């Protein structure tokens, strides 16, 4: 009827060959102001893992992962307790916390998830009746989520561990040393970016659809500092303020403050050089 | 007597907005505080002429004792160090009061001094402080000027039985301004305890307590008056909103009591530490039951919740501190009854400095709160309004009237898709007919060679004003069939292509119901109603959404560059009916308190205009300050005339709606320019935040470096805009030009320069 | 691991190489980003371009930089030797 | 190879001829 | 008639502007600035051009 609002139409596959359900979702929204806004969401699920022998090499492998995120959790309580406290100004610290957390809660999250498969059996008592898989299908998407930003974390690590020669020692010097001063600029730079994606927003974002939402302004200008988007729709929705808008962004943000990054980075690394230089004059 | 709503989840950000504001100004108050106390903690251990208390009246005095001098008067008070000398206070042991009290008021009784030693002394009393008139003239040189002891009565002007009315006027005069909260974080006396910056962490507490008490009482606590709701007009009675705003501070005035006493005399041992961790709960949590309760604000009670905090603000500043001040002044003077309550001198500028960035910081908040809701104060209807139009866009079929050239497929296309969508069951309610005001030009257009259009239209007249009849130009009997229908001298401008259009023109009513509208539609096709000169057409009407509460007006414009050609261009503008008469709904609170802004700005400009006298121009200042005064009083102007506007137009509308038009278009016009000139306004405010960055000794060089170059970079664009304008001149570019990143070599260098400065 | 089962661009993982070498000479699409996963898809995206544009290959250019100027001066100081 | 070792080298031509330039004119006019 | 000749009109108030901020300016320079000093070649030209 017309006081309708939103439909929903589920069910699922299994594909015997492979071992992997799919669960299928598809949502239709109808907006008060008229319109269908369509939406879909296919999700690969795994439910009967043990079935060869590479499943138990993953649960092996799942095994010793444990086991190394308790020797690390071990190795950290030990030592923020039995050594120097409040060691926060490192910043190779208060990146294995984050590490650790995230390692965690992704393991919570598969006991939980893991553990809770009765809904199966029911389906498997009677198969005439409709799955309820949509739970399990929400839960793998959050530890997909976690898992891809925990082994982001994990590589990122690694630049601890080079430095064994004199170039990677003095990049890194010019690294860590270029980011005490270029934090300042970064936030007195994002400011004016928020300050144009407010603007855009409230300007434009009613007529547009790409500046209809503030994280979509965002990414609207992130795109046309890329060169990706032209302002041909702008005109059509507004002709005095549009041009104005696109020429004085275009040119005050990428004429002027995109090249104090390269400034401060090419006159750090110049001073760092000419240091490590003079620092065999003494020897 | 108590409801525990949670009805929806549209949140309200007015309440969002005022509590980040209050935080974040908390914030950057308290770190100005933190030097502003660090220097003070350095100083813990003219006003007038030179003190000099030099004297040799006693002999054998190889002791010690403090000479305390009190510089008494209005918004002048300090004490004074010891009585040491220049012989350990020995024999004739007396040097000039050369010590540090800036604090003297005029010609009034500057005078109070007392003694405390070990015991007694022997006759060793200096006469007094001989300073007549050599820096500032406090007082003169003259005095008692003879043997004294301890708690010497050193009264003046420019057994004491009376000791009720001094010690109540010293306390009084003492604690007026230093037990009093709220202007105290300028005023505090040195040597205290009190630290200075928890002064602000009170006043924040009473900010937040204010906020959740008033958000609690209002969407709350509607049983035992249910006064609110529907028979609540949000306007304020002046005997209601005042009465809640007093309540809620009385109430909440009592933990406030308990903090500060936590807080002073704690040095009790350390709690002080304890007591700051207690804050930073209770307003948050403050602010968490605002963010659970405003959620379901009606939308006319948040501007009465802001009415109320401003009143309860205003409530614990004109009397209840003073009340509070005045009750510990009389405990005091009735328990107790206590009878004492170019190296290093570049300080001063310090202070007056940080007082006058405190002092504007309060100001810009303020002022950065009232353009925040000027803006996002119906944020809300925001996302309904782009669906809404994409919506009518949609189902109008726009892309098919965008691709029409013949001036006679407009009639099939009239007679298919629009008035089946004007008419039928329900079909999308419309708030009136719509019309066909039609311009002729009497300036016969002749078609072009071969080919849709060379380089642009041309060949424009006068526009006819005649009257016609049916068919074209017969006037025998009367008033023609077709009259001009004179334009309307509000709303107009459609800013065509060929040339600036206006409201007035040949219209038609287009009937009322579907098959009479069309038979009139047919009629007036083939008397050739639309198929002479006829540069325009304006096909518009209305629209209207109860379920989020918008208007829509939605225009339809066909144009004639030549004969036998057109161009389609289609306009929806979705907009919110506010009527000025509704009451004293926000954005007309927002745009009286702009107007206040502006005048303050104006003042506090002509108030150095004329100290300074003419010819103060020539200075950027100046020009910014009578740019952004003309910027807001146009947004207050702006949006007060499109509240009036609206209402006009509703009200021509309700006197005739059965058969009238009203055109709402110029509404959605200024409701749109109304919400423009803000969005900029807040804009130079976010930019301003930038540059107040540079108070950071490291960062301070990122300002400097971009404003040095700036010739360089003018001269490089001044290159640029040459080499373009040759470019044309013998008749890309700008990308490869561009592309050589030559801003950041000057840029480098300066940046270079400064630091090397900078050592 | 977020997109490398339904854009049909990062399905293998050389894909996805490739895919941020497109990215860097400007010919994202975005439009399968964002609706693929409406959270950490866009940060991923924001986070790439300030990492890279602004950061990652102003370095490059920084070497490039100073080296030319110190050969150079070193080159005629020789000359002038 | 296009966009990180051969673009940039114009680019440091660009930036040392101007610093070349400016130094020159600076010794000349501070002579 | 069209969306680029008005910012022609624009930049000509801008110009008007300025012409008025440079003949604001000279006037000064005559008045309170010692007057009957036009041999430098260079007040010359801040006059003529005006
Ligand atoms: C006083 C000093 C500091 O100690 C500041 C330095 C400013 C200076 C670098 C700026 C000021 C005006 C600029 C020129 C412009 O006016 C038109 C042009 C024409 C174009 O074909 C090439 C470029 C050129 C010459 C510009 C070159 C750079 C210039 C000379």
């Amino acid at each position: 009827d017309r006081g309708t609002r939103a439909t929903f139409i589920d069910f699922s596959v299994y594909n015997a060959n492979i071992n992997l359900f799919c669960v299928v979702r598809l949502l239709v929204e109808f907006p008060a102001t008229g319109g269908v806004i369509p939406s879909w969401q296919f999700q690969p699920l795994k439910l009967i893992r043990y079935v060869t022998t590479f499943d138990f090499f993953l649960a092996a492998c799942e095994i010793i992962f444990c086991f190394f995120i308790f020797y690390y959790v071990v190795e950290e309580i030990l030592e923020i307790r039995i050594h120097k406290l409040h060691y926060f100004r490192s910043f190779w610290n208060c990146l294995d916390v984050v590490i650790v957390v995230l390692s965690v809660v992704a393991i919570g999250i598969n006991i939980y998830r893991t553990s809770n498969v009765e809904v199966l059996l029911q389906f498997l008592e009677d198969q005439n009746t409709f799955p309820n898989f949509e739970h399990l299908a929400y839960w793998q998407i959050q530890f997909n989520n976690i898992a891809a930003v925990t082994v982001f974390f994990v590589w990122i690590k690694l630049f601890k561990f080079i430095n064994f020669n004199r170039t990677m020692s003095q990049l890194s010097t010019t690294m860590s040393r270029c980011a005490k001063d270029l934090f300042g600029f970064a936030i007195m730079f994002f400011i004016i970016f928020l300050a144009y994606a407010q603007l855009a927003y409230l300007v434009f974002g009613t007529q547009v659809d790409d500046f209809s939402t503030f994280q979509e302004c965002i990414f609207t200008q992130f795109r046309i500092i890329l060169g990706d988007i032209n302002f041909a729709e702008i005109e059509e929705a507004n002709r005095v303020l549009g041009p104005i808008y696109f020429t004085t962004f275009v040119f005050f943000m990428f004429f002027i403050l995109l090249n104090m990054f390269l400034a401060i980075i090419n006159d750090t690394y110049s001073e760092v050089k000419s240091d490590l230089a003079q620092q065999k004059a003494e020897m | 007597r108590f409801v525990f709503p949670e009805p929806t989840a549209d949140v309200n950000y007015i309440v969002m907005l005022t509590c980040a504001v209050c935080l974040v100004t908390y914030m950057v108050m308290a770190a100005i505080l933190h030097k502003l106390d660090q220097l003070d903690a350095s100083r813990g251990r003219r006003f007038k002429y030179e003190i000099l208390v030099k004297t040799g009246w006693g002999r054998g005095s190889g002791t010690t004792a403090h000479v305390g001098i009190m510089l008494y008067g209005v918004d002048s008070r300090s004490g004074h160090r010891h009585l040491d000398g220049d012989r350990a206070f020995h024999r004739n042991s007396l040097d000039i009061f050369r010590i540090a009290t800036p604090h003297s008021l005029g010609s009034v009784w500057k005078i109070r001094v007392w003694h405390d030693n070990k015991g007694l002394s022997p006759a060793w009393f200096l006469q007094h402080v001989i300073v007549r008139d050599l820096q500032t003239a406090r007082s003169a040189f003259f005095l008692v000027n003879d043997w004294l002891s301890v708690e010497t009565e050193a009264n003046g002007g420019l057994a004491a039985l009376l000791r009720f009315r001094r010690l109540l006027v010293a306390e009084l005069q003492r604690g007026f301004f230093d037990k009093h909260i709220w202007l105290s974080i300028w005023d505090r006396p040195p040597r205290s305890r009190f630290t200075r910056i928890q002064r602000a962490t009170c006043c924040v507490l009473l900010i937040c307590l204010f906020l959740g008490a008033n958000a609690v009482w209002y969407g709350a606590v509607g049983d035992s008056a249910y006064s609110t709701g529907h028979v609540s007009r949000l306007s304020p009675l002046s005997v209601d909103t005042v009465a809640v705003g007093l309540v809620s501070s009385v109430v909440v005035y009592p933990v406030y009591l308990a903090i500060l006493f936590l807080f002073r005399m704690s040095r009790p041992a350390w709690c002080a530490s304890l007591a700051h961790g207690l804050s930073l709960l209770l307003v948050a949590v403050a602010v968490a039951v605002s963010g659970w309760v405003g959620a379901s604000f009606p939308p006319g009670v948040s501007v009465a919740w802001l009415l109320s905090s401003s009143a309860s603000f205003l409530a614990s500043f004109l009397g209840w501190e003073p009340l509070k001040v005045l009750l510990e002044a009389l405990y005091f003077s009735l328990v107790a009854k206590r009878l004492h309550p170019f190296l290093a001198k570049e300080e001063a500028r310090k202070v007056k400095r940080l007082h006058g960035m405190l002092r504007s910081l309060l100001v810009y908040m303020l002022f950065l709160l009232v353009t925040l809701l000027a803006s996002y104060g119906d944020a809300s209807c925001h996302g309904h309004a782009y669906r809404l139009q994409s919506a009518i866009k949609q189902e109008l079929h726009s892309r098919a009237f965008l691709a029409i050239t013949r001036s006679e497929e407009l009639w099939p296309w009239m007679a298919h898709v629009l008035l089946p969508y004007v008419h039928g069951n329900q079909s999308s309610p419309e708030l009136g007919p719509p019309r066909l005001r039609q311009v002729r030009l009497q300036e016969a257009l002749y078609p072009d060679p071969p080919g849709p259009r060379v380089h642009t239209c041309s060949a424009a007249g006068g526009f006819s004003t005649s009257d016609y009849d049916v068919g074209w130009e017969s006037p025998h009997n009367g008033s023609g069939t077709w009259a001009y229908s004179a334009p309307d001298l509000l709303g107009a401008w459609s800013w065509g292509s060929c040339a600036v259009y206006d409201s007035g023109g040949y219209v038609q009513e287009l009937g009322l119901s579907l098959e009479e509208s069309r038979d009139r539609l047919r009629f007036l096709q083939l008397h050739n109603w639309l198929d002479n000169r006829s540069r325009a057409v304006f096909l518009e009407l209305t629209r209207y959404s109860p379920a989020v509460g918008l208007h829509a007006a939605v225009t339809l414009r066909l144009e004639f560059p030549a004969a036998g050609r057109a161009l389609a261009a289609l306009s929806v503008r979705p907009f919110a009916l506010r009527r000025l008469s509704a009451g004293l709904s926000l954005p007309l609170l927002t745009s009286v308190c702009l107007l206040l802004f502006a005048v303050h700005f104006a003042v506090a400009e002509a108030r150095t205009w004329h100290r300074e006298g003419r010819w103060r121009v020539l200075r950027l200042g100046a020009w910014a300050r009578w740019l952004l005064v003309a910027l807001t009083a146009a947004t207050a102007l702006v949006r007060l005339a499109q509240l009036g506007a609206a209402d006009r137009q509703w009200t021509r509308f309700v006197r005739g709606r059965p058969r009238r038009f009203t055109s709402f278009d110029q509404v959605a016009q200024l409701s749109s320019a109304a919400r423009g000139l803000a969005a900029s306004l807040l804009f130079l405010l976010l930019v301003k935040a930038a540059q107040q960055l540079r108070f950071v000794r490291q960062w301070s060089v990122f300002g400097k470096t971009l404003c040095r170059a700036l010739p360089e970079l003018l001269g490089v664009t001044l290159g640029l805009v040459v080499l373009g304008v040759a470019y044309a001149q013998l008749a890309w570019a700008l990308r490869l030009w561009g592309a050589l990143r030559l801003g950041a070599v000057i840029l480098r260098w300066r940046y270079h320069a400064l630091r090397g400065e900078l050592y």
